[PDB]
């Protein structure tokens, strides 16, 4: 979540007064992972036992 | 400096329904909102 403001001019002229701003952005998590090889040998298991 | 009064700026706050009694002219850090669904 993130509200982010915007600054205006305060302004004159044949133009009528403009409104203030908010925006209210949302992103989603993306989610990853990641992995890695190891082998451990019989005969390991067989002396730790 | 100034700019607009302080004082006439937070009587502007009261008056309009703020009952606010210090208005921040300073640095604000809010706390930005971490959302979870599970």
């Amino acid at each position: 979540q993130f509200e982010v403001q915007q600054p205006m001019i305060a302004r004159d002229g044949p133009h009528p007064v403009d409104q203030p701003v908010h925006n209210y952005m949302v992103k989603r998590i993306h989610k990853r992972s990641l992995s890695a090889a190891f082998a451990i040998a019989s005969e390991a298991l067989s002396l730790l036992s | 400096a100034a700019a607009a009064a302080a004082t006439e700026s937070d009587r502007i706050a009261g008056i309009f329904n703020i009952p606010a009694g210090i208005i921040p002219t300073g640095n604000v850090l809010s706390t930005i909102e971490v959302c979870a669904h599970r």
